[PDB]
């Protein structure tokens, strides 16, 4: 078998995911009225609306070697030159030194030229341009997303558009939010699209919107707003959650959520809203399902469920429970007082509540300490390799990088293994003494498509930039992941390919049956007579920490 | 779901008389409300959209407005053809729901 | 300009599966959706479902178990399906586009369920 390759692009920042941090676990339990039970937490339905938008812009530069900037394209040029004929006007207008100025392509004359598809781009992010003073016209199709407020929508490039995607004039959408002058927007009725790759023209009309931002022109199809779905969505069904009362506020804790919620001790009147049919129905249905799964044989329900609004925008549904052993103590004590109703009886017998408070207290503290141990370790690995940590946290291969203290994320494009080829050598002939640290690769996004140049990354990743170069060494030997198996390289030359099952695996935590042997270092004689560094494998943490120390010494020498 | 209540179920008026209808929503729907008209043969036509925005080519006599949680439709002068069915419709929350309907008859 | 026309059997037996196709022109189905509405004899209108530009669809809670809608973008036709038809299913079905919110409506087809 062979795994699919991935060409992960660099995220621009359209999607930023903050990540949780450690907490202050109490040294000794202090919460009152401890109790276990089932819970279902609901998150605010952000209602993400995704759509594709076309971006237009031009580039202008001076041939003397200066003054390079970007500017948008007017509306008439997009709907007449580009839409009707797929061509861009040669002349371009811009502001230079706070003064109106113009330019032309090679200063030839006022003419028109057709647009051509981008050389590499992506199959899902098609783009076009007029050329691979100088003027260039560029048109690109990118994705866009909007949230419940629908006041702004972010493009795939990371730039926000302060305007509602549903704004228009066809269906009285003038009331929609907008932050641009009336002269900066235009809507066309009966508009027909034209795929520049084929120029076959659209088959049916689609009203098109057009906006001109200070840096580019954006256009998207105006679609009526869909009916609003339920305002809340099930975030996660908690199998077990402990509730504690302290400081006039409840405290909910779990082992899987890794977060503590706080409420005002008053049940939110869910009945006040007619959405109970969406939340009350889904919530109650989950309580019985979880209860029948494991609590039907050992626990008993205590009254009807409860709903509370927690800090951060979460709605927590609750169903307090108590073990059969604790139930025996309550009924036994109740019989003494008599000389069946668990509600309005729990927390009454202080002597019976004293041991359970301490018992459940250790469980809550244990989860908090364990979660802090995992959170601090997870956060460190996240900074060390956001690609692997981001991919596992979402269940699919994903690209990500840290934009300071927040992590930007984007999706990766997969490519089949039969569409990639690896070069036979990793040495660069342009300059001796330097060679690529990883094998070079050439591939195509799809079968029969154009070939592109790139470099092999980690975990079948395909890098579009060939920059992983390093001073070369003697006795080189490395294994690189390539599809299902591995590709072996020695002395910066392709040797052969081997499968995944041809190498010893240590899947288990501890394996003492490794038939290892005392390796004897064998260095070529050129290391002594020519003083050329010998191979040392990838840099260990101390090696990189020690390697930069030498750089400081070299700088001091200089 | 949002339930729409239309009143009156029926109305009596003379030719050229000024009449008005009212439709109330159980929950807030904003300006997302439309008024429809059905011909005797079953043909359905839209009169007012998005709360008081006259439809393309609709007669000027038709109109609409909002008053708090109550939405209404008004006809300046009634013609012999306007004596047909009318229904209020909302589309703010899923699923869209129609009103109880109103029939206009001669007085 | 936009127009919609329905096409169905007109008469069907109870407990069988219904099939109606609505031909629409004036807008692309790849970007805009189509809604279905019915009206039994003497009663008001009733919403059935809707199919947006994408493959997503929404159905009424009283007909989700039996209602099903599909489409073809090349032919600009939307297929309506309804299984396990009862006696009260007799009603005039209409297909209403989303070029607007509910701007254009079709003529409608009168369907009757009886053996
Ligand atoms: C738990 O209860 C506290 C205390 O009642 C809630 O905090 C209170 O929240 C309200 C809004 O819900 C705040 O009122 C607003 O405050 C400012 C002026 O302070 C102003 O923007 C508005 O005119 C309005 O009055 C109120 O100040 C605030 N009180 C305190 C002491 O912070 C809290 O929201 C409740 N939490 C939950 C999760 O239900
Ligand atoms: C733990 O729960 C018990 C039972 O609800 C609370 O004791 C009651 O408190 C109310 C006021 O909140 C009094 O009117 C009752 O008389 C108390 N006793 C009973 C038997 O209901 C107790 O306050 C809770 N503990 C904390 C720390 O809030
Ligand atoms: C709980 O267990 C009892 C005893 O076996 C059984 O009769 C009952 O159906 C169970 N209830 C649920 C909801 O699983
Ligand atoms: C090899 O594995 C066997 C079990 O298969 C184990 O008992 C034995 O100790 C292992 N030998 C070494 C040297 O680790």
């Amino acid at each position: 078998t062979d795994a699919n390759f991935y060409v992960c692009p660099p995220p621009t920042g359209a999607t930023v995911v903050q990540f949780e941090q450690p907490r202050r676990c109490p040294t000794r339990p202090e919460g009152q009225n401890y109790t276990e039970g089932i819970a279902v937490v609901f998150k605010e339905n952000i209602a993400p609306y995704k759509f594709k938008a076309t971006m237009y812009y031009k580039d202008v530069t001076v041939s003397q070697v200066i003054f390079e900037d970007r500017a948008p394209v007017p509306f008439e040029e997009v709907i007449d030159k580009i839409n009707a004929k797929g061509v861009c006007r040669s002349t371009a207008k811009y502001v230079r030194n706070n003064l109106e100025t113009t330019a032309f392509h090679r200063d030839d004359h006022e003419t028109d030229m057709e647009l051509k598809p981008a050389n590499a781009a992506t199959r899902t992010s098609r783009g076009w341009h007029t050329t691979d003073t100088t003027v260039n016209c560029i048109v690109e199709e990118v994705d866009a997303r909007s949230v419940y407020p629908y006041d702004e929508f972010v493009l795939a490039t990371g730039d926000f558009v302060y305007m509602s995607p549903f704004y228009g004039y066809r269906e009285g959408s003038h009331t929609e939010h907008t932050s641009y002058a009336a002269d900066r927007f235009k809507q066309v009725d009966g508009f027909y699209a034209r795929d520049l790759t084929t120029k076959a023209r659209a088959t049916a009309p689609t009203t098109r919107n057009l906006l001109t931002t200070p840096k580019f022109t954006v256009a998207w199809d105006w679609v009526p707003k869909r009916p609003s779905v339920c305002t809340m969505t099930k975030w996660q069904e908690v199998d077990e959650m402990l509730r504690s009362e302290y400081g006039g506020s409840f405290r909910f804790s779990s082992d899987a959520i890794s977060t503590t919620f706080t409420t005002n001790l008053t049940e939110y009147p869910l009945s006040r809203v007619d959405l109970g049919d969406c939340i009350g129905k889904d919530a109650r249905d989950a309580m019985d399902r979880i209860f029948a799964r494991r609590y039907n044989a050992t626990h008993i329900k205590v009254g009807q469920p409860q709903y509370y609004l927690a800090n951060g925008g979460f709605l927590i549904a609750y169903q307090p429970l108590l073990s059969n052993t604790l139930a025996e103590l309550y009924v036994r004590e109740h019989l003494r007082e008599q000389s069946i109703e668990f509600a309005r009886l729990q927390f009454t017998y202080n002597h019976i509540q004293r041991p359970v408070n301490d018992m459940l207290g250790r469980v809550a503290i244990a989860w908090c300490e364990e979660q802090n141990h995992e959170l601090t370790l997870w956060n460190e690995a996240r900074k060390l390799n956001p690609n692997a940590i981001a991919s596992v946290t979402v269940g699919r291969r994903v690209s990500a990088r840290m934009l300071g203290d927040v992590m930007a994320v984007s999706t990766c494009v997969p490519v089949a293994a039969d569409n990639v080829i690896v070069q036979n050598s990793m040495r660069i002939s342009s300059r001796p003494g330097a060679c690529y640290s990883r094998p070079l690769v050439s591939f195509r996004y799809e079968d029969q498509g154009p070939l592109v140049e790139g470099q092999l990354g980690e975990n079948n990743e395909l890098r579009l930039t060939r920059d992983a170069i390093e001073p070369c060494t003697v006795g080189h030997r490395r294994y690189f992941t390539f599809g299902g198996g591995y590709v072996y390289f020695e002395e910066y030359a392709y040797s052969h390919q081997l499968s995944r099952a041809d190498i010893t695996t240590v899947s288990t935590f501890i394996d003492l049956n490794i038939t290892m042997l005392e390796d004897h270092e064998f260095v070529p004689l050129e290391v002594y007579t020519r003083h050329e560094i010998k191979d040392s494998g990838l840099l260990d943490y101390t090696e990189v920490q020690r390697r930069n120390q030498l750089h400081d010494l070299r700088f001091a020498d200089i | 779901d949002i339930q729409m209540t239309q009143s009156p179920s029926s109305l009596s008026a003379s030719l050229g008389e000024r009449v008005s209808l009212t439709c109330r929503a159980s929950q807030d729907i904003g300006s997302s409300l439309n008024w429809l008209q059905q011909k005797p043969d079953g043909t359905i036509k839209r009169l007012i959209y998005a709360t008081s925005s006259l439809d393309s080519g609709v007669p000027k006599r038709f109109s609409g407005s909002r008053s708090g949680s109550d939405y209404s439709l008004t006809i300046s002068s009634l013609e012999s053809e306007d004596f047909v069915d009318y229904y209020c419709l909302q589309y703010a929350s899923s699923p869209p729901t129609f009103g109880g309907g109103t029939k206009l008859e001669i007085k | 300009q936009v127009q919609l026309k329905e096409s169905g059997p007109g008469l069907v037996a109870p407990s069988q599966s219904l099939s109606i196709t609505c031909t629409v022109s004036g807008f692309s189905l790849t970007t805009y959706g189509v809604t279905w509405v019915r009206q039994p004899p003497g009663k008001g209108l009733e919403w059935l479902g809707v199919i947006w530009g994408d493959g997503s669809t929404n159905y009424h809670s009283d007909l989700i178990s039996r209602l099903s809608i599909t489409k073809d973008n090349s032919k600009s036709q939307v297929f309506l399906k309804l299984s396990s038809l009862q006696a009260d299913d007799t009603a005039t079905y209409y297909c209403v586009s989303y070029y607007g919110y509910f701007d254009h409506w079709g003529q409608g087809t009168t369907l009757t369920v009886s053996s």
